[PDB]
DNA sequence: TCATGTCAAGGCCGATTATTTTTTCCCCAAAATCGCCGGTTTAAAATTCCCCAGAAGG
């Protein structure tokens, strides 16, 4: 989930022929992350979760 | 060396390949050591730690370190720890909890013990201090911010986000003041404040260190604290209060009775951590309110502005 | 002593608890890249050895 800005540094910089590892040190994230990020579209920072239960779910009808 | 200056590809490799493709008649391995210094320096650069001039940076650190029952009240007990890099000495304290009132007193308290300022200030992560960092775009707050350019220093909060060289030393001066002190003055934390304030003073701020062996308190003198304001930043809770039309308003749970000028209208309500309630309308100050500890119904103060208006 | 407005609910914010996802760290194995040292090759510089002319001494 890194956010916008983070994956573009990540791509601009490894584009610009630093070495990727190094990369990863600066900007403190793990090599294996970095380098999935490396060939991935855009920058990822959004996870999508659908509704979940609660208490007064019974209820909800009669209420 | 221009390509390492902008780029910072310290790979040597595949600069002697691209030289090569330049017209390069030497040898890849020599260029592989030439650009091993460069690379050897840049892991020198990485390993560059404690770079903390005197007084330039007072190592702000705050954390939840106890639990109490307080006039039968449990309350968290959080600890303040401002390490002055260079001297390395360091200003503890441990009173209630982490908000930002709290944390500006503290602030003032080691400067006043310092005698001065330093030219800014590193705090950690949190809550307070900065409400929320955007890639890089950190804004801390205003009244924080106005605080700091008050004070003369400026917040730099940008330490390693990691348990790896900030969460080490922050752990090891933890446990050394947990287990060195390890106070227990009365149930009241103020008591126990005090003993640590003697502790502080007598066996923690006097403790040379192995390696230089010399007490911290000397390189603290020769440090540089700038002269602080001599004048503290109001340290008192800000928050304003609309009043009924029936010159009434609240205030953590507890309802003031107000005049008739001041009824529908918004007050600003300003308690110092002390424990005083002043409120300001429109500027001016208004009555106080006799605040007292026992707390009084509603209906006992209508009585009682009754018997004073009679 | 007269007369004299009062109480409850809703909304919002903060803190705490519970659930899910992401990232990091540690240990082990394999592959790739980088670094250092040694050897070889190429280019440049230094020293010594033979014959012609000039100068000095007996």
């Amino acid at each position: 989930m890194i956010t916008r800005g983070e994956f573009f540094m990540i791509k601009e910089m490894y584009e610009r022929g630093m070495s990727i590892s190094d990369i990863a040190r600066e900007l403190g994230i793990d090599r294996k992350t970095v380098r999935k990020y490396i060939h991935s579209p855009n920058p990822p920072s959004k996870s999508k979760r659908k509704q979940r239960k609660s208490k007064l779910d019974p209820f909800k009808p009669y209420l | 060396q221009k390509r390492m200056l902008e780029d910072g590809v310290f790979n040597s490799e595949k600069l002697f390949f691209e030289i090569r493709q330049q017209g390069y008649t030497g040898g890849k391995t020599i260029l592989k050591d030439y650009m091993k210094p460069f690379r050897e320096t840049a892991k020198k650069k990485y390993t560059v730690r404690y770079e903390t001039l005197p007084g330039e940076q007072m190592q702000v650190d705050w954390k939840e370190v106890g639990e109490v029952v307080i006039e039968g009240k449990k309350v968290k007990l959080s600890l303040f720890v401002a390490t002055l890099g260079y001297s390395r000495m360091k200003y503890a304290v441990f009173t209630t909890s982490q908000d930002q009132e709290h944390l500006m007193e503290c602030l003032i308290q080691s400067f006043k013990y310092f005698g001065g300022v330093p030219k800014k200030v590193l705090f950690d992560n949190m809550k307070t201090v900065t409400d929320g960092r955007e890639q890089g775009v950190v804004k801390w707050n205003q009244r924080f911010s106005e605080f700091a350019s008050y004070y003369g220093f400026i917040p730099k909060v940008c330490r390693p986000y990691r348990a790896q060289t900030k969460g080490k030393v922050e752990r090891a001066i933890q446990y050394i003041m947990d287990h060195f002190y390890v106070g227990t003055a009365f149930e009241s934390i103020e008591e126990l404040n005090f003993l640590l304030h003697r502790w502080l003073d007598q066996v923690a701020n006097r403790k040379p260190n192995a390696t230089t062996g010399i007490s911290p308190q000397e390189r603290w003198a020769e440090e540089s604290l700038k002269p602080l304001p001599l004048k503290d930043y109001d340290t008192s809770y800000l928050s304003y209060r609309k009043v009924h039309w029936d010159g009434s308003f609240s205030y953590k749970g507890e309802q003031w009775l107000l005049s008739a000028e001041y009824a529908g209208k918004e007050i600003l309500v300003k308690e110092r951590l002390n424990g005083d309630i002043r409120l300001y309308f429109r500027g001016e100050e208004i009555s106080h309110v006799d605040q007292q500890k026992k707390v009084i119904s509603f209906a006992e103060k209508i009585k009682k502005k009754q018997t004073e208006m009679a």
